[PDB]
DNA sequence: TTAGCTCGAATCGAGCTAT
DNA sequence: ATAGCTCGATTCGAGCTAA
């Protein structure tokens, strides 16, 4: 009856590291190989009552008291050198090949129809478009998220390293490539067919990213934040905490590969948000919400169980998805 | 009063230690609290700390450990708009003054 | 001696014994399926009684924590200010029409989630009449935690028989329910010897699998599933 | 059914940077590029007891003991160089716009709704009069909180920064332009429509802010306050300890932002005291009370509510504190 | 209450039909 | 959707043992 497999782990491709924050100015970026790096210092922040009471808080002499007992924190803070406007990050990614493998499969009828089906996607329209989307969340500073929103000119290098050496050097203008539009242009075209020929398991790829970002003197940055046990004392309470790995403000890779991620523009909702990360169930963090829901029967794993267990093969929009999340990998199968 | 005996207790059986454990080295080894865990040290110390216990006769440790059972209370809004944390901070600060004057007398 | 069988757990003793002190003795390990719970090294004048009172702490620690792990999530009535609780509902499922909510003054009464980031509605006493009949949560709904969702789906084309061991979670005296086999085939309206040979060891040559309707209807008699 | 969210988090407009201090003479401002920073500096502190006693600590015995001991302090302090009579503090400020998006939510329909009650009020009234405020508090240094309370003369300078070059200068008298009067002036409108532009999304600003406040030579300055958590000895207690970045006292940024901040002249309460800074519930630190009380129904939260479901439109007054509310940010949004 | 086992009888699924 | 069939496999009840 080829029922789906118990355990079926994926592992991912489009492997990138963290990535590191260092400061220095624009139109010296060209020599900006020993630009120092953003550290993680400490300032202390002075807070107010700003978040709503709940009907018995809001009492004007329990409101006042609370005003008189301020909350007392220290802070993680990113910022860059009053003397340097630009901001500098860097992070390689690997692309690997051989994506709809599974790295654990109970059944092996199954694992057969999977790589078939796989295979059968490949060769009717390869990691063409998957790859494209790809290069245009490389192109575009969208692993740099926040770092982004307000910053003039950002400009982003990517470099193939062959044998430890730049093959192939792509500059790119990342304002001008929107976060909304995937659309066509000859280096973005040869940045899609590297990611293509990674993808595909043809050869060895290895990209080294490096985006610049003019957001202006002494501005604050932005690096991925950690979490506190929040044990010890008010005061000194430690609100927040950012990363970094050898005192130097960094970026989790989980979250550059989130941003680059983001080609999912098929979900059934609109336009209005744009591409979305592909994950199974659709899910945006900073919406709350599910798009593709599985009562919409456009999830990942109603697609997939259509397409393999009994050849309802989807639409080729969503045979992207589920190509690309095949790429994200995931442990999929009942626990 | 349960609480303030059980640390009486505590520094009590410190007391049995060596008298110069205060003096070890150490980035965070509470100094202000050091005067009260080791009264010992003002022997071999006739000049260094003798005349600052003798002298200062450390009472902030009860505040300390009066901020310690604020931390260890639970955090019920209701009790703090009534006069029930009133009565509960009457009764800590009585247990607190005489904690204060147990601390006091520690030089005879 | 022999393995000693409390609902879906087993302690099996070790077949080469040891001596500790001067008593001869047995480990005996005590199993959840396939998943290995606890080693004992037990004297051999200890009873089957003995034994099993050895691992019924961990037994018991065993149903806390799947007690508390696959508890139905619970729904709260507040009035307008959204501060006082007027009625708890646990259900197995959610309301479809649950958004992100702050109760307002606009409506009287509004059903939300116990979870820290709140969703909700605003509902009526007759609505949320209705939405609890239709969505509570039996007295013993975490058992479902511990069952796979092919053995507890409505769509009898993506439906399992469940096994012997899965039948032991609720049908024995050492199982989550309490109730014994005898009681559940008079819940069926079934002789005991057909009910035995559902939950029949694998040892054994005249095993019957349970069909859909008898199985969702034994959850339902049980107050596992479908019992609001 | 339109209920507000439970998460209506909302990003920062007006990020201010960190403001530096450094000091030199006065008519050397135009080149005080490489005047030299103030350094916070190390001095040892001796007081008497001055703190109101508890009517038990008044035995004459017991008072002159504690004064035979008299505390023993170390701070930080901050002076100018015995040769500077000008302080000097500088800071960049970016000013983004999109105010009315929350960088997280839950409900879709809350957000759409409010999305297009802040579109309607960029219609009406646009960032004009927010803007036209914003730059009234840049022109006058109330961001040199304690460093102009006595300044014979404080001067402040606006640069606008496009390519790392002034595009745009302003050059102002900080006290020629009150810290009361919301008035109108020509230099004031273009600084003020450079602000609207910012906010509205229409162009990227960015502007340094040098302010010159001539107090006088080796006196006293005060940049921002940070915490001890007090692991030290009675001797030397670090009673007080002040920020700096590099070797150099520095202003924090929030503080920064809320000198700018300080337009709000529109509380139920008299205006004689002046603008206050835009925050809900109205709390100030200094008086410790609280104008705009939710029990008047002239809070932040209570306007937005009313403004958003029940179209209910306050005052335009109001509607601008509820927009200058959502340019500053915050964790809007109760469980 | 657990844990099974025959033995004939009734039921069950999946093939076909008919209307 | 109604209405009904055959045929081999599975279930079912009421005896029974076994503990």
């Amino acid at each position: 009856i080829l029922s789906t497999a118990s355990v079926l782990a994926f592992e991912r491709k489009l492997d990138p590291s963290d990535a590191l924050m260092s400061a220095g100015a624009w139109a010296q970026r060209d020599a900006s190989q020993e630009w120092p790096a953003v550290t993680v210092r400490e300032k202390s922040v002075r807070g107010t009552i700003s978040n709503r009471l709940k009907t018995k808080d809001r009492d004007p002499a329990k409101l006042d008291a609370s005003i008189q007992s301020p909350n007392l924190q220290t802070v993680d803070v990113a910022n860059l050198p009053s003397d340097a406007d630009t901001l500098k990050v860097r992070f390689t990614l690997r692309v690997l090949g051989g994506a709809g493998t599974p790295s654990a499969c109970n059944d092996a009828a199954y694992r057969d129809k999977l790589l078939q089906t796989v295979a059968t996607y490949v060769n009717d329209q390869g990691f063409a478009e998957l790859a494209r989307r790809y290069a245009h969340n490389l192109a575009n500073a969208r692993f740099l998220w926040r770092n982004r929103v307000g910053a003039e000119a950002v400009e982003v290098r990517i470099n193939h390293i062959r044998q430890g050496e730049v093959a192939r050097a792509w500059r790119f203008d990342a304002l001008a490539i929107g976060l909304r539009d995937f659309k066509a242009d000859a280096e973005l075209d040869a940045l899609a067919e590297l990611i293509a020929s990674g993808l595909s398991g043809s050869g060895h790829v290895l990209l080294e990213v490096v985006a610049f970002a003019r957001i202006g003197d002494g501005q604050e940055v932005f690096p991925s934040q950690e979490l506190i046990l929040d044990k010890g004392d008010k005061k000194g309470q430690k609100s927040k905490t950012l990363y970094s790995v050898r005192d130097a403000a960094a970026i989790h890779s989980q979250k550059i590969g989130n941003a680059l991620r983001t080609i999912d523009t098929w979900y059934p909702d609109e336009d209005g948000l744009g591409p979305i990360a592909v994950e199974p169930y659709g899910s945006v963090t900073s919406q709350g919400k599910a798009y593709r829901q599985p009562k919409q029967k456009l999830d990942f794993y109603t697609l997939l169980d259509n397409w393999v267990l009994r050849d309802e093969a989807p639409a080729v929009e969503q045979q992207h998805y589920v190509i690309a999340n095949l790429i994200r990998g995931g442990v999929f199968g009942e626990a | 009063a349960q609480i303030c005996d059980e640390a009486l207790q505590y520094a009590a059986r410190l007391r049995e230690l060596e008298p110069g454990w205060s003096a070890t080295p150490g980035c965070q080894l509470h100094d202000a609290e050091q005067l009260w865990l080791d009264p010992l040290r003002a022997q071999t110390d006739e000049t260094f700390l003798q005349r600052r216990l003798r002298g200062d006769w450390p009472a902030e440790v009860g505040n300390r450990f009066a901020n310690w059972l604020n931390r260890a209370v639970s955090s019920d809004s209701q009790i703090l708009g009534s006069p029930e944390a009133a009565q509960w901070s009457q009764e800590l600060s009585k247990e607190l003054t005489m904690f204060k004057e147990i601390l006091e007398d520690e030089r005879d | 001696m022999n393995a000693i069988h409390i609902g879906p757990f087993s302690i099996t003793p070790a077949a080469r014994g040891l001596h500790y002190g001067g008593l001869p003795h047995h480990q005996w390990t005590l199993y959840y399926g396939p998943r290995e719970m606890a080693i004992k090294t037990l004297p051999d004048s200890y009873t089957s009684s003995e034994v099993r009172d050895e691992f019924s702490d961990i037994i018991a620690e065993f149903v806390i924590d799947a007690r508390h792990r696959y508890a139905p999530d619970v729904l709260e009535l507040v009035n307008s200010d959204g501060d006082a609780v007027l009625a708890r509902v646990a259900v197995s499922r959610l309301p479809e029409a649950l958004s992100g909510c702050i109760p307002d003054d606009r409506f009287p009464y509004w059903l939300l989630t116990a979870s820290r980031p709140r969703l909700g509605l605003p509902v009526t006493l007759n609505e949320y009449t209705a939405l609890a009949v239709e969505l509570s949560a039996p007295p013993l709904a975490w058992i479902t935690g511990l069952l796979p969702g092919e053995v507890l789906t409505h769509d009898a084309e993506e439906w399992r028989p469940p096994t012997s061991w899965e039948l032991r979670h609720v049908v024995g005296e050492g199982s989550f329910t309490g109730v014994s086999g005898a009681a559940a085939a008079a819940l069926l309206g079934m002789s005991a010897t057909n009910f035995r040979k559902y939950t029949a060891g694998d040892s054994a040559a005249n095993r019957q699998k349970i069909s859909f309707a008898a199985w969702h209807y034994l959850l339902d008699r049980l107050g596992v599933k479908r019992a609001s």
